[PDB]
């Protein structure tokens, strides 16, 4: 199952 | 034996054309299992692989909701890289991300990977350490600077030794009957007239699975690797794949030739030769 | 901004057997930017409901993606598939050969 992604570039 | 799985997300922008397009899947070793595409009418994850359907609605519920921040937050990324990039609002441009675990035959972690890719070319990257980052150009360390005042590897890391690892234990159990079975390529050799004075031999590789195959052409036991056409593997579509190798011989010396054959599924590597 | 244009492949599912339903493959992968056409041809004639995989990509970031028909080949019929892309001036046509 997926890793949420809590990042920007 | 060896085993991964990876999580494969695409948003690209299409200015005048509304929010850009956003697709991604998983894959467990080649099979893939699950699916996302924004420009579906009510855009939900849904299964591509009998033993990922009995998860239960919450599953469905949490995936789903990971899919459409990660489109959301590329929506933003994307226009960002309109600024590190110096760029126009009027093309098009391509957001790629994989990330995922390898694990061996005692199911512990063998590899993390998380990487991103703008119009096609490395951005950053988390090297193996899960730890530290590599940056492919200035714009990508701005990022670099910003990940690593957040401490995202550390979350990168705690989920790819985790949860991620746990996750594809818990796949490769249910989908044991498929995603623990090697199916082995059924071969042959065709023999094909190019002039009155030579032929092309092609040895072939079908219903295979895993992907990864080895297809060799031999003359008199040397390998004629540059003398040999490959194509790249190819699915068949039912989950299986297939390859060929080809090499061009003078007619009446087809016999000195060998085509050999390894393949997970094989009890031991097969050779064959043409037989008229 | 590089772009790779797409590599191209078209066989069957399962070995061709006159007259038995099968599946017409078109294999476009290698490529870059991801927007593509894939038409599968019947006689020269574009075949309708083709279905498609999922976009999908390689370690080198490069695109894949399957293009399918059911279909039942005679001795007589020709299928082909018509990609085009940026990198391509026109569209690319490669005919099905059973042996390949
Ligand atoms: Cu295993
Ligand atoms: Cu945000």
């Amino acid at each position: 199952r997926r890793k949420w992604r809590r990042w920007h570039l | 034996g060896s085993h991964s799985m990876r999580y494969f997300h695409t948003s690209v922008s299409r200015p005048g054309r509304g929010e850009p397009r956003f697709i991604t899947v998983g894959y467990v070793d080649d099979t893939l299992f699950v699916r996302f595409d924004s420009d579906a009418a009510s855009p939900r994850e849904e299964p591509r692989a009998p033993w990922i359907e009995q998860e239960g609605p919450e599953y469905w519920d949490r995936e789903t909701q990971i899919c459409k921040a990660k489109a959301q937050t590329d929506r933003e990324d994307l226009r960002t890289l309109l600024r590190y990039y110096n760029q126009s609002e009027a093309g098009s441009h391509t957001l790629q991300n994989m990330y995922g675990c390898d694990v061996g035959p005692d199911g512990r972690l063998l590899r993390g990977y998380h990487q991103d890719a703008y119009d096609g070319k490395d951005y950053i990257a988390l090297n193996e350490d899960l730890s530290s980052w590599t940056a492919a150009d200035t714009a990508a360390q701005i990022t670099q600077r910003k990940w690593e005042a957040a401490r995202v590897a550390e979350q990168l890391r705690a989920y790819l030794e985790g949860e991620c690892v746990e996750w594809l234990r818990r796949y490769l159990e249910n989908g044991k009957e498929t995603l623990q079975r090697a199916d082995p390529p059924k071969t042959h050799v065709t023999h094909h007239p190019i002039s009155d004075h030579e032929a092309t031999l092609r040895c072939w590789a079908l219903g295979f699975y895993p992907a990864e195959i080895t297809l060799t052409w031999q003359r008199d036991g040397e390998d004629q690797t540059q003398d040999t056409e490959l194509v790249e593997t190819r699915p068949a579509g039912d989950r299986t794949f297939q390859k060929w190798a080809a090499v061009v011989v003078p007619s009446g010396e087809e016999q000195r030739y060998t085509c050999h054959v390894q393949h997970e599924g094989l009890p031991k590597p097969l050779t064959l030769r043409w037989e008229p | 901004m590089i772009q790779r244009t797409p590599k191209i492949q078209v066989y069957s599912r399962h070995p061709a057997e006159n007259g038995k339903s099968n599946f017409l493959n078109c294999y476009v992968s290698g490529f870059h930017p991801s927007d593509i056409e894939v038409d599968l041809l019947k006689n020269g004639e574009r075949i309708e409901k083709v279905e498609h995989s999922d976009l999908s990509f390689s370690k080198d970031w490069s695109f894949y993606l399957l293009y399918y028909t059911e279909f039942t080949p005679t001795e007589k019929d020709e299928y082909a598939c018509r990609v085009n892309h940026v990198t391509l001036s026109q569209p690319k046509i490669v005919k099905w050969d059973r042996d390949m």
